[PDB]
């Protein structure tokens, strides 16, 4: 939910996936993580 | 205009330079022609002098002393950036230092049109 | 060099991804969307809107299976932009903005489709490069001959077209609406005269595998029948998830045949040995020996066995007898269309033929027809 918060789009992700140990759905985790997480205003 | 405006207690020299050439006896008013001039010499087409020239290339290269290709490549077709590339030389900034890709408009102008 | 590129096979059935340079897919996975249709209670196990793919093979019992290709036609974008979101980041692991993708569809398909998988591959996965090639040409290129008639048959649409000395013939294609869908749905209604009975979602899945599994292409059609009602030694025994035991029997053979027959579900269209011979027909006289040397079979649905002999008899019995009839089906055929992708991906000469992203920004999404084919 802290994820969804910052707008970071996971498709296919569920607790119960992470938990059960799925292969797959933990790397693409991993993955997105790496991937997302590294006067004149008058006169205008 | 490309004019920053209301910096906190700073100077700069664009709106200067154009209330010199709109109003340069400081009279603190622009008339309708004084202002049309200016239009007339912003607008198009007919050129009366080569200082245009001189200090538009520099508008052009956004105030540095040397220009690119690919800045040129924006406004100009290919067969005269060919040209000018072929025809106009190396540029050399106030520390000596010359850029592979540095091109002085000056000295071409001053060479072709001087 | 560089960047590899990326091969994707979306069929009407299951996806399929990989590498360019490589001989098999990394990633193949059915093309399915569920989503949950009973009550929930657990407090506190956490919420999931959609399950895709295999994800949602696990859990079916509890979803509504939802299939986003229809006849080889994308009805829900939506589902079809999770499944490749899914291909890309949970299965491939790959940044799409570094790779070009290549993408595969049917011959005779309306334009809206091609027009908007260009625009989503563009738009939302800002991919630098991407292509669309027929899937039947990626065969063609999987056998690894320059002269055939190729027969593609998958989960949606099955097609045949004939290619001579890499010029293929644009008026003989030949498309045809059956497929191993429809032949599911016949499995399901010949299962209810024994007894069984099968109705949600679910349970096609259950009647899919058990069509892969204990069905088989008849030589003759009527002695087979003969050889049922004389014995029961062509029974077959299943066990279903729950525990149930059933046994088919006389269904196994009836099932496939009605590719040839088309008459048993309604249609009024022809089988698909007459469509290829149709197909043949069509083109010149003088390329005609040397596509009934060269059929090639492509697709799953020519997985069952014996398929080949049967389609070898019936085009020799169409044809005229003074030639020759061969049918040249590989045992990985499932996987050519995306084998012969790869063969089309790293080509030197094929580097020029991308659809370039300022190309796509100058022309619209218009520009997949005047390139591709
Ligand atoms: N081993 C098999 N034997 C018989 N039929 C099969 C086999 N494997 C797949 N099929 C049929 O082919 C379909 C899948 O074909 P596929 O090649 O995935 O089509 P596409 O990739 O074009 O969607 C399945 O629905 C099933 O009906």
């Amino acid at each position: 939910q802290f994820l969804k918060e910052q707008r970071v789009h996971l498709e296919n992700m569920g607790s119960h996936d992470i938990v059960d140990g799925n292969h797959r759905l933990v790397l693409g985790l991993i993955w997105t993580i790496i991937l997302r997480f590294q006067s004149a205003k008058d006169a205008l | 205009y490309y004019l920053p405006m209301v910096e906190e207690g700073e100077s700069e020299p664009k709106f200067e330079k154009f209330l010199d050439a709109v109003d340069p006896g400081r009279k603190g008013y622009v008339t309708q022609e004084d202002y049309t001039y200016f239009l007339i010499d912003k607008e198009s087409e007919n050129i009366k002098s080569s200082d245009e020239i001189e200090n538009s290339f520099q508008a052009l290269a956004e105030g540095k002393a040397y220009i690119t290709k690919e800045d040129m490549k924006q406004a100009l077709t290919p067969e005269q950036v060919s040209f000018c590339a072929s025809h106009m030389q190396q540029y050399v900034d106030p520390r000596g230092r010359s850029h592979p890709a540095g091109y002085d408009y000056v000295g071409f102008i001053n060479s072709y049109f001087g | 060099d560089d960047i590899a590129a990326l091969v994707v096979d979306n069929g009407s059935g299951m996806c399929k991804a990989g590498f360019a340079g490589d001989d098999a897919p990394r990633a193949v996975f059915p093309s399915i969307v569920g989503r949950p249709r009973h009550q929930g209670v657990m407090v506190g196990m956490g919420q999931k809107d959609s399950y895709v793919g295999d994800e949602a093979q696990s859990k079916r019992g509890i979803l509504t299976l939802k299939y986003p290709i229809e006849h080889g036609i994308v009805t829900n974008w939506d589902d079809m932009e999770k499944i490749w979101h899914h291909t890309f980041y949970n299965e491939l692991r790959v940044a799409p903005e570094e790779h070009p993708v290549l993408l595969t569809e049917a011959p005779l398909n309306p334009k809206a489709n091609r027009e908007k998988m260009t625009q989503i591959m563009f738009e939302t996965f800002n991919t630098p490069a991407m292509y669309v090639a027929i899937q039947a040409v990626l065969s063609l290129y999987a056998s690894g001959r320059t002269t055939g008639i190729v027969m593609d048959s998958g989960d949606g649409v099955t097609h045949t077209v004939p290619i001579y000395e890499g010029y293929a013939l644009p008026h003989a294609i030949l498309r045809l609406d059956l497929a191993g869908r429809d032949l599911t749905d016949y499995l399901m209604k010949i299962l209810t005269e024994r007894g069984y009975s099968f109705t949600t979602t679910a349970e096609r899945e259950i009647v899919r595998d058990i069509k892969e599994k204990l069905c088989y292409v008849a030589l003759d059609f009527e002695q087979e029948m003969a050889t049922a009602a004389s014995s029961s030694s062509l029974e077959k025994s299943y066990e279903l998830p729950d525990g149930q035991v059933i046994t088919i029997g006389n269904e196994r053979f009836r099932c496939p045949e009605a590719l040839f027959q088309p008459s048993f579900l309604g249609m009024e269209s022809c089988g698909i040995h007459e469509t290829t011979f149709n197909s043949i027909m069509k083109c010149d006289v003088d390329i005609r020996k040397d596509l009934y040397a060269n059929t090639v079979l492509s697709g799953g649905t020519t997985m069952y066995p014996g398929i080949a002999d049967r389609m070898q008899k019936e085009i020799t019995a169409l044809a005229p007898s003074t030639m020759k009839i061969k049918i040249i089906a590989p045992p990985e055929r499932k996987y050519s269309v995306w084998i012969g992708g790869s063969i089309l991906a790293s080509l030197s000469t094929f580097q020029q033929m991308w659809i370039s992203k300022q190309e796509y920004d100058e022309s619209g999404p218009s520009i997949v027809h005047r390139k591709c084919f």
